[PDB]
């Protein structure tokens, strides 16, 4: 099952329109280097210009959307979805205690860089939190991400 | 093979069928009602079929297969259930269903579509109404509901109802919501007659505007009038009347009035027995008229039924109508004495004197006819034969009567002018903001004989018609493509060339015309001849002769023409058009009447030719621009039957105003356009005045875009465009809904706006962390590959570097394992020592040496396989000379068991050996296979860059001839109307030669003949056939459902550019370089393709979660692509060519021998 | 471990043969440049763990049975080919049989354990892997692993 439903396209649109910064609807492989190594991971230039040169049709050096999720396309193992699912909670997650709180979701706000007051984070916890315990757990961002 | 479909008919339009046959330009239908009968029907109007005949839908664009078939099913089921009203994604679609249909206009009908957007009610004009109510209130521009339709389709009854609507639900319980409605029955007694084709038949077009004010109540009406047929007044048809008022003041005048206007049966007035006499009454209404009265034609042969009229009984209703709109006895007795003049002033008869000075005199019996008619409309006997029967230069019996008809026909005229006028004045008003005008033009009109005033009716429905194509058509079209939503663009038939035919300045008809009426002898025959000189070659007009009806064909060329409107031909003879364009009343009698001494009618005409055609030119004009400036709103009546008869349904008529009105068109277009449209700045200021600061922050097309989702809406409902926001047809309820303006409402929407805009800010990052984890682990996958791919180079490496010698000295290994095992025997044996001596000794130095030349350095496995080689012709040697030993020694019990087993120790090995040089000598046979395609596919890219083959000039000729193809097509229409016009005026009078073969023979003699050239042109024909037939499922396709994949779209889309070889090849169905880029999504995996010849053999798609699905020729054909192997390109791709067994390999897998043992038995 | 005797056999009899020193014994540096003779696939970092346990010792060089050993768990989890191929077709960009030879050569350069130029010629020259006819990398894997 490699291929996605709609709706996973639609969200990782919305994805892609955050890697998109200027809305071109192209992006080289600064883009990706920059958000990623703020979101944690260490990538160097020459594997990112392979995948790059896996998914440019034309050579330009600029990576369409649907290129894009061409790219994420993986023949992925059945558990690596739940793999991956974690390990994004833990991005999501700095301290690895299963629980958001506001300073987290805040520090990942400023890395991704759209700009937030703290009380807007804190609407974002509360809104997310469908037990309304306080702060968000993990089937919360499954009842989220699917939503 | 599939389900039924519709088909051409003549009578019932369009039938139910399968289809039997796939010829080339048609499908051979079998009609399943009339087992047995067959026809040959053309690929543009074979139609899919419903699943279930007894489904009706309330919006046809919610159909599941949108064409003319299926819309006329949908009308037909519909309208036997007593629900007449359709709608096309904005136009009602209203059958006349020629009986009062009850429960549906009652006021509490009327209490229920208050407000309700269209789709959340049954279809009904009211909802038309209320819409068109909604867009004046919220646009805040006027709109007109431009009802068109054929001469008896129900225009009058639906402009009724839609005033009532517009008055008993938007008034406020004044008069003159009471007025705006009371005043039409007057009118239609004063305006309308019996034609043939409808027994209250509107003779004058008019444009009802209820104004309103800013505040969106009513404020009055304004009540114009264009064209009232006033040939009538003086001549009528054998079954025509004349207007309803002669006869109603015959048949509902007291004994007063009676006395009064002279009145009598009216057989006994002239302007009335040329025609029909006959009242109409029901049974108690019949007895209830004076039989005094009564005509005794009346008498032989009865009074005709009407479900609504009845000719004293509407008298009373409009006694009671002009008492309530506020007319004192004095103006109804002015307006009846009008009409007895006119009806008086045509029994004065003029006979000439003895002699033949062209004395114009008159009989004995219109001396009291004089009398009456000087009484009553207020004129002298001596000035009133004065002014008739010279003009003082004496006139002719022609000219005496001519001039009697044309005082009475001004006269009725001016009557009629003065009518709309007190009814005007009955609701005024000085001022307003917006207007909704109903607009119940006299429709389309043709009849045996045409004259003027059929042409300017015909004329009028030509330019309503193109303003119909231009506001529905053009300028949505326009639109869409300044959105670019690239829809499928519909073209429709240009009524353009026949306006411009008419209206024109020099060529034009009118003004010809016009020019023929100022020369100083006026003639038909010459206006005639002149429209045959400036129009020699245009397509619009045309000389009777090349007509289609034999009735038309007498008239030769300078009398008449015939005109290809939008409805269809019509026959125009030009007998008389020169003078029945002049509106000159020569001074003679307008001298007469304006010296009247009557109040009245001075009052009436207080109010050189000048051509009837340029006057209605100008009017017109000023209709359709206050039209232009207005939005609009579109009802199509359709009368079911030519003979008024109820529940009567006929399919051909239909379906011919169908396509004559262009809603065939609408529907193909509405088909994926969108019919509500919106702005974007229009949403959001609507809702920024309660809408907060923050979440104004979005883009205003964000804004816009998380308000969709409040409401929950579905993403296969809206397309935003440019600068504006759409929705598909069929989802109002929700439009209208956005479009409410509730602060109770747009607060709620508020909320669930912010929430789930909220909602998408968590969305977002949560996904881009997801896309970041899935590229770290994309990273993972190709790092993990390449380090396998490192692990199999350098195993390679070293598998051609030593693993040679190890499998060269594993055989020496053997060898030497099998020397030490012979030297035990060598001593056992007694006889020929040393001879068997000097062979070990040789055989031990070839295991040494060769043990040295190996592990010193490095050799090739064919050396090494060599030197075993001849190593084992050593060891042959060996038991060769062993053999003969034991010929020579006895050692019965050791040796012949001993050699023995050597020798079939020996047999195993060469086995072996023959096994393994078999299955090396295939493996290099395969590269020796393969490099040659390689190269194949190589060598024929060089061939055709060194052939240098140019199309461009190919391609530019091709585009001019599908545009002529084009041209012809719309002409083959147009003729297709003209002739289905012509049978509705007669209904109303009353080397291998395989172009023939059938698609079925065809598939049966491809799987059997064996003559080399049949199939040639077999499977050729077959092959076209099959493109005709995917063109079919092509055109009419399930809007919902995508297209159909019998090929990867590679292969088929390789269709920008233009021998036996059981070519194999293999094609992922999605290039895993476009793997999520599919928006279709449908079907995926590997298509292997075998092609045997010229054609497609067998088949196969493994699709990634799914069982195969095996096809194979001359059995599954209908999934097996039609294409040649050229246009698949299949050449031109590289390593598509495959293996011819790799391709037998997962066939066998699959059931191959099994599915094709089941082609065998198929 | 168990295992069919003729591939001891042939364990055994590759060991004697590059028995350099003579003393019995193979110095790993090149037993594991070698030890890939077999169709057992190791990569550098299998080879380097190799190397570490044999060294665990101090020696520097190993004995018959424990390569023995060494190939017993070797060849207990290994590769298959199938999953070769997988790898092989991940860098297949239009699943059209070939992959374009410089998109290879930068695969095996750039990506991971750094792969060499001359191993590189060896497969444009010697593995008929044509520039100009980017490989059909069915037939290499196929000449790869038979
Ligand atoms: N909705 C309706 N219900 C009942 N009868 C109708 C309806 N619409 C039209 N008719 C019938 O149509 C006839 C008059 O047609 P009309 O509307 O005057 O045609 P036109 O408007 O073309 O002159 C009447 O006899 C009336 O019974
Ligand atoms: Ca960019
Ligand atoms: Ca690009
Ligand atoms: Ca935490
Ligand atoms: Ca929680
Ligand atoms: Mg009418």
């Amino acid at each position: 099952a490699d291929q996605l439903t709609e709706e996973q396209i639609a969200e990782f649109k919305e994805a892609f329109s955050l890697f998109d910064k200027d809305g071109d609807g192209t992006i080289t492989t600064k883009e990706l280097g920059t958000v990623m190594r703020s979101l944690g991971q260490n990538p160097t230039e020459a594997e990112l210009q392979d995948m790059i040169n896996e998914v440019d049709a034309d050579g330009n050096g600029t990576i369409d959307f649907p290129e894009f999720l061409t790219m994420m396309a993986r023949k992925m193992k059945d558990t690596d979805s739940e793999e991956e699912i974690r390990e994004a909670f833990r991005v999501f997650d700095k301290d690895g205690n299963g629980y958001i709180s506001a300073a987290e979701l805040r520090h990942v706000m400023t890395n991704l860089g759209e700009k937030l007051t703290d009380e807007e984070v804190d609407e974002m916890i509360r809104e997310a939190d469908i037990d309304g315990d306080g702060q968000v757990n993990y089937e919360e961002f499954v009842q989220m991400m699917t939503a | 093979d599939g389900k039924p479909v519709w088909a051409p008919h003549p009578t019932d339009g369009f039938q139910m069928g399968n289809i039997v046959d796939i010829g080339p330009d048609s499908l051979t239908i079998e009609p399943l009602n009339q087992k047995g009968k067959t026809f040959l029907a053309l690929i543009n109007q074979v139609f899919p079929a419903e699943e279930d005949s007894k489904k009706d839908v309330e919006d046809n664009c919610s159909l599941m297969y949108l064409n003319e078939a299926t819309l006329l099913h949908n009308i037909k089921v519909r309208y036997s259930k007593d629900r007449i009203y359709t709608y096309v994604a904005n136009i009602l679609i209203a059958v006349n269903p020629y009986f009062d249909i009850p429960k549906i206009y009652s006021s509490e009908a009327i209490k229920s579509y208050q407000g309700k957007s269209l789709g959340t009610r049954p279809p009904h004009v009211f909802a038309i109404a209320d819409k068109a109510f909604r867009d004046m209130k919220v646009l805040k521009m006027s709109q007109s509901i431009i009802v068109s339709g054929e001469s008896g389709a129900g225009k009058t009854e639906n402009t009724k109802f839609v005033l009532r609507y517009l008055t008993e639900s938007y008034g406020t319980g004044q008069d003159i919501d009471d007025r705006i409605v009371e005043a039409n029955p007057l009118l239609e007694a004063f305006g309308n007659a019996k034609t043939v084709r409808n027994n209250n038949s509107s003779r004058f077009g008019k444009f009802v505007e209820i104004h309103f004010n800013e505040k969106s109540s009513v404020v009055g009406g304004f009540v114009s009038h264009y064209l009232l047929e006033k040939s009538r007044i003086c001549v009528q048809g054998k079954e025509e009347r004349n207007y309803h008022i002669f006869y109603r003041l015959c048949a509902g005048a007291s004994e007063d009035i009676r006395e009064k206007l002279h009145l009598s049966s009216p057989d006994n007035f002239r302007y009335l027995n040329r025609g029909c006499t006959r009242y109409f009454a029901n049974k108690e209404t019949d007895k209830q008229i004076l039989q005094n009265r009564k005509s005794p034609e009346y008498l032989k042969a009865g009074s005709m039924k009407d479900p609504l009229l009845d000719d004293h009984g509407d008298f009373i209703r409009m006694c009671t109508a002009m008492k309530k709109i506020g007319l004192d006895d004095e103006e109804k007795l002015d307006l009846f004495r009008v009409v007895a003049g006119v009806l008086h002033l045509g029994n004065i008869d003029f006979e000439e004197a003895g002699s033949t000075s062209g004395g114009c005199n008159l009989k004995n019996k219109s001396a009291q006819s004089l009398e009456y008619c000087a009484e009553l409309l207020g004129l002298d006997q001596d000035d009133l034969r004065v002014s008739l029967t010279t003009r003082k230069v004496p006139l002719k019996v022609e000219q005496a009567n001519n001039a009697r008809d044309a005082l009475a026909k001004t006269v009725y005229s001016h009557l009629f002018d003065h009518v709309v006028n007190r009814v005007n004045q009955c609701f005024p008003f000085e001022t307003s903001s917006y207007f909704i005008g109903v607009l119940d033009i006299a429709g389309f009109e043709y009849f045996e004989h045409n004259s003027f005033e059929q042409f300017c009716i015909n004329y009028c429905n030509e330019k309503l018609q193109q303003f119909f194509n231009e506001r529905i058509l053009k300028e949505e079209q326009e639109l869409y493509q300044k959105e670019g939503l690239g829809v499928n663009e519909v073209h429709y038939v240009d009524n353009q060339d026949c306006i411009d035919l008419i209206e024109a300045k020099l060529v034009g008809i009118l003004d010809i015309l016009d020019e023929e009426n100022r020369l100083p002898q006026p003639s038909d025959q010459h206006f005639t001849s002149a429209v045959h000189q400036k129009h020699k070659d245009h397509f619009r007009l045309t000389i009777p002769r090349k007509s289609k009806l034999a009735v038309h064909r007498n008239i030769r060329d300078d009398e008449g023409f015939i005109i290809r409107h939008f409805a269809g031909a019509v026959c125009y003879e030009t007998t008389q058009f020169v003078e029945k364009n002049n509106d000159a009343l020569h001074m003679s009698l307008e001298s007469l009447i304006c010296e009247s001494r009557d109040k009245f009618i001075r009052e009436l005409f207080e109010s050189s030719f000048i051509s009837v055609g340029n006057k209605f030119k100008t009017q017109l004009n000023l209709l359709l621009d206050k039209l232009r400036s207005t939005g609009a709103s579109f009802i199509r009546c359709i009368k079911p039957n030519l003979k008024m008869t109820s529940h009567h349904f006929e399919g051909a008529q239909i379906l011919s105003q169908l396509q004559c009105s262009g809603m065939v068109s609408v529907l193909d277009l509405m088909q994926g356009g969108y019919p509500s449209r919106a702005s974007f700045h229009e949403l959001y200021n609507m809702y920024k005045k309660y809408m907060p600061d923050k979440l104004a922050r979005l883009d205003p097309r964000l804004f816009c875009k998380a308000l969709f989702k409040a409401l929950g809406l579905n993403e296969n409902d809206y397309k935003f465009g440019l600068t504006k926001v759409f929705f598909r047809p069929g989802k109002f309820a929700e439009f209208d809904q956005i479009m409410k303006s509730d602060p109770d409402h747009l607060a709620e929407l508020v909320k669930r706006v912010n929430h789930w805009l909220t909602c998408s800010r968590w969305k977002k990052v949560q996904w881009c962390s997801l896309s970041v984890i899935k590229l770290k682990n994309k990273i993972k996958y190709r790092a993990e590959a390449c380090i396998k791919m490192q692990k199999t180079i350098r195993m390679w490496l070293c598998k051609r570097r030593h693993k040679p010698r190890i499998d060269g000295l594993v055989k020496v290994g053997t060898l030497k394992k099998r020397l030490d095992k012979f030297n035990e025997v060598v001593s056992v044996l007694k006889d020929g020592k040393p001879e068997m001596n000097k062979q070990i000794k040789n055989l031990e130095i070839s295991i040494d040496t060769l043990m040295a030349k190996i592990k010193s350095t490095m050799m090739t496995q064919e050396q090494i396989q060599k030197e075993y080689d001849a190593l084992v012709k050593s060891s042959e040697e060996l038991l060769s000379a062993l053999q003969k030993k034991k010929q020579q020694e006895e050692e019965a019990e050791r040796l012949r068991r001993i050699q023995e087993e050597m020798e079939k120790e020996r047999k195993r090995r060469e086995e072996d050996e023959k096994r393994r040089r078999k299955e090396e000598e295939e493996r290099r046979m395969k590269l020796e296979m393969e490099a040659k395609r390689k190269q194949e596919e190589e060598e024929r890219k060089k061939r055709e860059d060194d052939e240098k083959r140019i199309q461009a000039e190919v391609e530019a000729q091709l585009a001019r001839q599908k545009e002529e193809e084009s041209q012809q097509q719309a002409v083959l229409e147009q003729e297709r109307r003209d002739r289905e016009l012509a049978l509705r005026i007669a209904q109303s009078e009353a080397k291998y030669d395989l172009s023939k073969w059938k698609y079925a023979e065809l598939r049966d003699t491809i799987n059997t003949s064996c003559d080399i050239e049949l199939l040639a042109a077999c499977r050729e024909e077959f092959h076209r056939r099959l493109k005709v037939y995917h063109a079919w499922k092509s055109k009419n396709k399930k809007r919902n459902t995508e297209t159909e994949q019998r090929a990867p779209k590679s292969v088929t889309d390789y269709d920008f550019a233009p021998n036996r070889q059981q070519r194999f090849f293999r094609i992922p169905f999605i290039r895993p370089a476009d793997q999520y880029k599919d928006p279709q999504s449908k079907k995926k995996g590997w298509w292997y393709a075998h092609f045997d010849g010229p054609w497609i053999a067998r088949q196969m798609e493994l699709h990634p979660d799914k069982p195969p699905i095996l096809l194979v020729a001359g059995k599954d054909d209908m999934e097996m692509c039609e294409l040649n192997l050229e246009e698949t390109g299949l050449t031109r791709k590289r390593g598509a060519e495959i293996l011819p067994r790799q391709f037998e390999e997962i066939w066998e897998r699959c059931g191959g021998i099994q599915y094709l043992q089941n082609a065998i038995e198929s």
